[PDB]
């Protein structure tokens, strides 16, 4: 119903516009919420032109057709969060609904080379862990390969030096049938592979 | 005090 | 002045039942609308349902993925909101939030019944729904693996360059996370409180 | 991920007892130092006390205005902190917070025992201490609002005729009873409903020139 | 209260203002800073010698010299308006902590409105109950800082805290409890209202 | 966390000298 872009990145001090599309937006207004991990959501904008007091004046909204947009004037480091649009599920309905979710990723520190490391299954377990560290932004594509043919992956989290870190796991059975597995880690068009063997 | 779902419907008539 | 306290969360097995509560204070609760919103771990917000006010007959509207199983009620004497959830499944897991609902209706361009916006928010309560129970972890050298519930604390040598990754919920219902000259000339600590499992390994 | 929940607040007469609970989650609670901080209404933060960790014998340090009356204890298997309150005085009224206490000590310019900073805070629990009981308001008109005086406890709701209306916050005057006014600005060319549920009182006073 | 601090400090929008915390223990111990908004949990802003927690805008910064600790806000914004506190040891080498009095930092980001004062005489229905109370209306003003004074004729009380209004302005009331015969023992009572240095007066009489 | 914080800070003051 309410369709958004999943991830949108913006540079520091730049202006970013997060959109929202739905059939009910042609007759109903939309409300926008900021969601940070470990914090309660915050109403940002609603109705035709209402900003709740306590919000920086850079947040504003627009409405035309089946589209509603959230414009951020000069994105800050404090504005990386999850933004959700909310309106009625149908035109003339009593039910509300949220959007998919737009992860705003504000860039404010230099790109870092993802340090990839893969560990074979310990002999104490037989009786794969691919770690990714020191990287930025928090976005890595993790692909697993067996010999030459293409799983649990974690969400990147902050580290001690404000860079991120991620991990990916592979479950198997007592392994000894293939000769090498790989951990394809992609970051900004850059590929890093680590391979282990029995 | 009054039904919101009935107020908004009636206010839609007054415009027309 | 607005304050909201969610409560009544914790572990519950599939098909079980649970009653959540949201106490409120600092405004007019007897006429304000209240809304439950949930968020799965690492996913988006989801409108569970709201309860209206006196002029509307205290009517309640539910979500399509919610109808039949959950019920929303309120008690003006104690200023508490209630969310009873029955025959619960593993998809319904996540923090449930209670939000004071505002009523908006543009006289000119607005289409009835207007819109609903969520002014004030409580910081939520965790409700985990999984058919697994308490289980101690297994420490492997390079690795904690197959434990439940959260959390596990990992330290080294009873912390420069040390990093502990967040845990992943495997398909089996358990959890797992992770944490040149001085290699031979120089102990991970794993504690699991719900199982009293203290395991060290070199 | 850090979450702190204060609970157990309420009403108590001077000299009574009460126990406050702060359930924690997110960090390692066994080693983390925890601190109670109170805030009188309309005043600043006040350090009540902290409890240490295992390496310190779980020692507790109290404020002198609080020594001998309150006690801090912790239950690590429940990840909860406790603030026992005995001989509770009227000056103990306020929001009490529990905060994760971090330890700082610069090696080159520090001084023992270092410094302490409060990383993560709870949203607090309200504790009210008063010797007064339930009392209904005495609504008096305001010739060209309504004066709602001698009423306790909070809250009251004031409507008009079942724009230009404003209900002020109430003042806890020296007698322990609250008092507020609800004025309405109307043109010079042209009934307030007061409710008090704790005393079950409804007053419908008309304002006349 | 070993840490002395400014009670109220004002700042224009997008300018730099430093909040000072003074204490004899600051000559040996560092100070930590906290943001306290009305109805919200405090937020650690700065601690140690130069440690800013992540998620905090870089415009916050700290400094120290002698018995003086300073928090610096570079280009203050609307959300930067709150109550700021310092904290450190109460004494050198002591195991006790203590906060400061606190600083109300008001950010000037709204059009400044002069107060509208209205003085209400005691209702005759209240005088018959052997009581009397003078109500002083102070509505529609900005910022939320008013000085209320009561004069009997010409010689010099329960006052609210300025709270938000329906139009983002502030409002506050002040009360004066008098015996029914003191209302008649003087010829006039006044409500002095000082705002931005300018003083407004309203007076009623029996 | 095995050590007493109040004892560590007293001896780091001594190592500085």
């Amino acid at each position: 119903e309410l369709t958004q872009d999943p991830a949108v990145s913006v540079a520091l001090k730049q202006t970013v516009t997060i959109t929202c599309r739905g059939d009910s937006l042609r007759s109903h207004y939309a409300s926008w919420y900021q969601k940070k991990p470990g914090q309660a959501p915050v109403l940002l904008f609603y109705g035709k032109n209402n900003r709740p007091s306590g919000i920086p004046d850079r947040f504003s909204g627009s409405a035309s057709g089946n589209r509603a947009s959230l414009t951020i004037t000069g994105a800050q480091a404090e504005d990386e969060a999850d933004y959700y649009c909310s309106s009625r599920d149908k035109s003339g309905s009593r039910l509300s609904v949220f959007g998919g979710g737009t992860k705003l990723t504000v860039l404010s520190q230099p790109k870092a080379a993802p340090s990839v490391t893969l560990f074979p299954p310990s002999s104490e377990e037989l009786q794969l862990v691919c770690l990714i560290s020191d990287f930025y932004p928090g976005a890595v594509t993790v692909a697993w390969k067996a010999d030459s043919s293409p799983v649990e992956t974690t969400t990147p989290s902050k580290q001690s030096n404000n860079k991120y870190a991620a991990s990916s796991y592979l479950s198997l059975t007592p392994w000894k049938s293939h000769r090498s597995y790989s951990c394809q880690v992609t970051h900004e068009g850059s590929t890093v592979e680590k391979t282990v063997a029995p | 005090l009054w039904n919101w779902f009935d107020i908004t419907k009636w206010l839609w008539y007054i415009k027309k | 002045e607005v304050r909201l306290r969610e409560s009544g969360g914790g572990l519950v097995k599939p098909g079980g039942s649970l009653r959540l509560s949201c106490s409120a204070s600092g405004f007019d609760f007897d006429n304000a609308w209240m809304t439950w919103v949930r968020q799965p771990p690492g996913k988006g917000l989801e409108w569970v349902g709201r309860i209206t006010g006196p002029g509307e007959g205290w009517s309640v509207d539910y979500a399509e993925s919610v109808k039949g199983r959950f019920t929303i009620s309120r008690d003006n004497t104690k200023n508490t909101l209630y969310l009873e959830m029955n025959n619960v499944r593993t998809e319904d897991t996540g923090y449930y939030f209670c939000a004071r609902t505002g009523k908006y209706y543009d006289f000119w361009f607005g289409y009835p019944p207007g819109e609903e916006y969520f002014q004030d928010w409580g910081q939520g309560t965790l409700v985990i729904v999984s058919s697994a129970s308490t289980k101690g972890p297994s420490v492997f050298p390079l690795l904690v693996k197959d434990y439940f519930p959260e959390p596990v604390t990992v330290s080294w040598n009873s912390t420069s360059g040390v990093h502990t990754f967040p845990a992943v919920l495997q398909s089996s219902g358990l959890y797992s996370l992770s944490s040149s000259s001085s290699l031979g000339t120089q102990i991970c600590n794993v504690n699991h409180k719900p199982s009293n499992t203290k395991v060290d390994k070199k």
